[PDB]
């Protein structure tokens, strides 16, 4: 889930103090609580591996679901291979 | 019989802004028309799915605008670089080129159209929203950056297939042949054409520095949408016939049954100006979808090639352009050919020699008063007639306005002078 | 109803303007100064243009010309007959008269 | 291996007729729904900025 | 209404510019953009509101 | 790819070597002029 337009502190007190309006709740625990400019991502691991987007979320953020079983990540979106060109005179 | 030709030409560097994408608003309905108030919520179920329809609008909007900014820069398949030594034939490209001592990673000419052009909901906290953009400045950035490395690097082979490398000198020569201008031009003026282009360039950035309204077509964008949330805001403090346009003052002191009629008031009000606001900006959406499926075509078109349609990539000639990314849009810089110094000459429409009518392959029979040349259309070099400029079709009784003058049989000068001894 | 920026007679004046420099100078007048160039030698390189050799433009000069006048008399006759061949802009005149 | 080739041709005319712009018009909110009726626009005026 | 005519109308204009620019300003090789058959050259005529 | 030789048939001549960077030094081979060397090479 993605809390939109918020800090992750601000929702991880709002969840501590059980004043969060919706009362389903996600697991929120170690490494899967990720802050991206879109919100507050949490139930998805950020990993460091660029790759095609996929499901989009926002400010060069997207999620994905693979295999390293198989969990929701997150990552910043490549956006092609590199290739430098021979350029010469 | 009078015909005007370009005895020199000049490198023009124009510059054509467009809208891309559009802010991406996000609407609680539930909560602007009834903000935290379970009376006026469960009063605003009876009017069925027009929150979910306005819900449905602006997601459909929010969509299109990454697709809008997708379709115009991620046009390359590969991101490419330039080589470490930046050296292209005497063209300086540093002000377009990414500039890589400063954050961000944009050229001098983006920094100043990201500086011209002006994620907490600190402002407007009604239930209005904006969502960020899918690609960030700097995606964007690196898009324009691998397009620029491309054109500047493989010309127009990345477009159509692999990159292919070109020294970029044959690259313009090339590009000179499609305009209809011999490569012989470029190559022999080839300083002279770097240098134009450098002045050129500069000149973009003189005039996007000292002209405030230059990049008005993107700020007038986001002045649209800035006003039309401004007033979607203000239209919750109208009471549309209600004793107040606060909700909590009107539970606050009135018994439900009466307070149900002042709360519908308030909720026709609120409901009217969220479906006025979605139904412009679905208009604005639309123009704005127009203006990033021209700038898409442009960028293919005037970026990945070279292209031959007036006035569609620059006035003049078009000889190449180069995308810069801006806020919510993009900036081409379109370099043209222009022709300069115009010769008046006389011409003819054919030249009669022996009773053939000869007629130019490539080019415009002229003369400098008292002698025939033919020449190209587009710059004056005059060449001697001969059999090989010309060909022929026909006798000199059928061209209206025929002149007489000698073309040059290259081979049957050599069989006058191979065995003009006979031994 | 706010009347237009540009009058008819302005809007006549660019038509025309356009029409000359389309006929005195070609295509040149579009992508640079005008350059003069005899009007048959303009045909002739459009004739290049669509892939026809010169030589066919100015053996049968008189043929084209005599086409194209032809040609501009039945678009004036065409227009004059045929009520319905300007619907396009008069649908749009008739569209915003209804509206209001 | 057959072709066909043109052995003459004709210069054609064609006419194509395109809308460039609308008839301008303006209106007076308050005139049209309150026309010189003051209790009507101070009535129009709870309604904001429409 | 008048601003969805207005965009269709700005569409219509916007197709104009583009065919006065490729049509009168130059020769277009693009098929059946300036008339039926090979392009050779176009003329403006003005009229009302197109 | 389709290599030709390089003759007076597929370029063009314009101006002289001094001006063109670049330009490097390989023959252009004339039609005409290699008959004119074998046609009477023997003189009669
Ligand atoms: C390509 O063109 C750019 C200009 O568009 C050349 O940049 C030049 O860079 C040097 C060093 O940064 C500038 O020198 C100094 O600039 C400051 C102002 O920032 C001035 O106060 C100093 O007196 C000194 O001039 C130089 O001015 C600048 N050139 C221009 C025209 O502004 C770059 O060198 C060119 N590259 C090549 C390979 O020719
Ligand atoms: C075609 O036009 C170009 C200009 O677009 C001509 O080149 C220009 O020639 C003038 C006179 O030779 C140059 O002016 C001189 O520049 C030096 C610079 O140090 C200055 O010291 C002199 O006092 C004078 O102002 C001008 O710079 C030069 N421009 C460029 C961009 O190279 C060219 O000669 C013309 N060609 C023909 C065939 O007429
Ligand atoms: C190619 O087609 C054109 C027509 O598009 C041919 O020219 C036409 O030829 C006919 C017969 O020669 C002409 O008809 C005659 O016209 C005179 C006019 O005074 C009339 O008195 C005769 O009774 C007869 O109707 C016709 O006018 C002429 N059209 C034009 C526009 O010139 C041309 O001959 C054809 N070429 C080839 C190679 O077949
Ligand atoms: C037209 O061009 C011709 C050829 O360039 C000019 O005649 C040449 O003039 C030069 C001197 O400038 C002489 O050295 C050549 O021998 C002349 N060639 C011939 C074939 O006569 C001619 O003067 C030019 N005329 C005008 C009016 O500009
Ligand atoms: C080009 O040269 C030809 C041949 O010299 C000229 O043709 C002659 O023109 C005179 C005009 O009085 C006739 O009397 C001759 O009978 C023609 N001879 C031939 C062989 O056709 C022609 O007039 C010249 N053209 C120009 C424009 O001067
Ligand atoms: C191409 O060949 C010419 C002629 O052989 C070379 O020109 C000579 O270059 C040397 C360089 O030291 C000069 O000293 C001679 O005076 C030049 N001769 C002439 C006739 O110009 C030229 O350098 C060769 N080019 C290349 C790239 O090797
Ligand atoms: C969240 O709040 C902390 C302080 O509690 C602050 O340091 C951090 O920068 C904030 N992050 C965002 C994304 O606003
Ligand atoms: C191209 O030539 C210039 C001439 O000054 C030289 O500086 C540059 O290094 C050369 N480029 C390459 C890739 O060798
Ligand atoms: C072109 O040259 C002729 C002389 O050859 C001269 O009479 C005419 O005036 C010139 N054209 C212009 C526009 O001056």
């Amino acid at each position: 889930v993605l809390y939109q337009g918020v800090n992750c502190t601000e929702v991880s007190v709002a969840i501590h103090a059980d004043q969060l309006t919706p009362t389903w709740r996600v697991y929120s625990t170690g490494s899967n609580v990720f802050q991206t400019r879109a919100g507050c991502l949490i139930g998805a691991e950020y990993v460091n591996n660029s790759y095609e987007c996929d499901i989009p979320i926002g400010a060069g953020i997207c999620a994905s679901y693979q295999t390293q079983s198989q969990s929701i990540i997150a990552y910043t979106m490549s956006l092609g291979a590199e290739n430098s060109v021979a350029y010469s005179n | 019989n009078s015909i005007a030709i370009p005895t020199n030409f000049t490198i023009s560097v124009t510059t054509e802004i467009l809208p891309v994408s559009m802010t991406k608003t996000s609407v609680d309905c539930t909560m602007y028309i009834c903000g935290d108030s379970t009376e006026c919520s469960n009063l605003l179920l009876q009017y069925g799915s027009f929150c979910t329809q306005l819900k449905r609008a602006l997601t459909g909007i929010a969509v299109e605008q990454d697709k809008n900014t997708q379709e115009v820069f991620a046009q390359v398949k590969q991101i490419y670089k330039t080589p470490p030594i930046k050296y292209f034939g005497g063209f300086n490209f540093s002000q377009i080129l990414p500039d890589p001592s400063k954050p961000s990673k944009r050229s001098p000419i983006e920094d100043l159209l990201f500086n011209k052009v002006t994620l907490i909901c600190a402002q407007k906290f009604n239930g209005l929203t904006v969502l960020p953009p899918l690609l960030t400045d700097e995606m964007i950035a690196q898009y324009t950056s691998a397009l620029l490395a491309g054109t500047i690097t493989s010309g127009w082979t990345f477009g159509a297939g692999p990159a292919l490398q070109i020294p970029f000198p044959m690259q313009m020569a090339y590009r000179f042949n499609g305009i209809g201008v011999t490569q012989n031009v470029l190559y022999e003026n080839q300083k002279l054409i770097a240098n134009q282009f450098n002045s050129a360039i500069g000149k973009i950035q003189d005039s996007l520095f000292s002209t405030p309204s230059a990049l008005g077509k993107l700020q007038d964008v986001v002045n649209h949408n800035a006003q039309a949330l401004n007033t979607l805001v203000k239209q919750l403090s109208s009471k549309f016939g209600a004793i107040s346009s606060v909700l909590n003052d009107i539970l606050s002191r009135l018994d439900p049954p009466e307070a149900e009629v002042q709360i519908d008031r308030l909720i026709t009000g609120r409901l009217q100006s969220l479906q006025t606001y979605v139904t412009q900006q679905l208009i604005r959406a639309a123009e704005i979808r127009a203006s990033a499926n021209l700038a898409a075509t442009k960028m293919s078109e005037c970026v990945l090639g070279q292209s031959k349609r007036v006035d569609f990539c620059g006035k003049g000639y078009h000889l190449m352009s180069f995308p810069q990314s801006a806020p919510h849009g993009v900036v081409f810089l379109h370099v043209t050919y222009v022709p300069a110094q115009e010769k008046n000459f006389t011409t003819a429409p054919a030249i009669c020699h022996d009773g053939k009518a000869h007629f130019p392959r490539e080019g415009v029979f002229v003369s400098n008063g008292t002698h025939w040349f033919l020449t190209q259309r587009n710059f004056y070099e005059p060449q001697i007639i001969t059999t090989d400029n010309t060909f022929v079709s026909g006798n000199c009784d059928v061209v209206i306005g025929i002149v007489n003058n000698t073309v040059y049989d290259p081979l049957q000068l050599e069989l006058d002078s191979f065995k003009e001894e006979l031994d």
